[PDB]
């Protein structure tokens, strides 16, 4: 039985650490809602 | 129970402990997660009880006492920053450049970071602070990383 408690507010963050980078991938979205790589 | 806008953790008692299984947003009185996280069971709030109004399996989205609330869309060019609420840790900003999934159906925006699997429902957002999606539902790429898309519903 799942329970729910509170972990802050939703602001920006000004400052905040940069990372990641932002890829162009080819998907598919099936009908369970689970996405897959297209080559 | 309390219903006060802002980020919440979503946990289980049924397994070893208190295991945290994802992530949600709490908005205008609705609860957001996605649909794995819940699988469209009640939650609890305190003494509260929260119950499924809408959801769907293929978008993986869920909202709780009413219909779904966040209408924000990323621009296609500005950074964002992931919330991210991991197991056990503090919530944290992270700022990041989405990129593209490329879809039959259109193009969405997907954030590069990993975080465990307990970490979906985070929300993502725009400079103005305003939900633009929600994160953990995605793929993993050649290099062993999950890249999120930019998970967004529709608000009726
Ligand atoms: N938990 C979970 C995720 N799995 C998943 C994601 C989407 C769907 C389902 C399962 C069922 N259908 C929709 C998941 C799996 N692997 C690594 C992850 C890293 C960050 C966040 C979520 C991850």
């Amino acid at each position: 039985d799942m329970y729910i408690e509170r972990a802050g507010d939703i602001t920006w963050e000004k400052d905040a650490e940069v990372t990641g980078n932002s890829p162009r991938l080819d998907v598919a979205l099936d009908e369970s809602g689970d996405f897959s790589l297209v080559e | 129970g309390e219903t006060t806008d802002g980020v919440y953790r979503v946990m289980t008692r049924r397994l070893l402990g208190s295991t945290q299984v994802g992530v949600g947003v709490m908005q205008e009185g609705v609860f957001h997660t996605m649909w794995h996280v819940t699988k469209g069971a009640a939650l609890r709030s305190g003494e509260g009880r929260l119950d499924p109004y809408w959801g769907d399996v293929k978008q993986d989205l869920v909202s709780y006492c009413g219909p779904w609330k966040l209408d924000a869309a990323w621009d296609g060019l500005s950074e964002v920053q992931l919330l991210a609420v991991p197991p056990g840790e503090r919530a944290k900003n992270i700022q990041t450049l989405p990129g593209i999934f490329k879809t039959k159906d259109g193009d969405i925006g997907a954030v590069a970071l990993d975080y465990p699997a307990g970490t979906s429902g985070s929300p993502i957002l725009d400079k103005c602070g305003r939900v633009i999606g929600l994160y953990g539902n995605g793929v993993v790429i050649k290099n062993g990383s999950y890249v999120s898309a930019i998970t967004q519903g529709k608000r009726e």
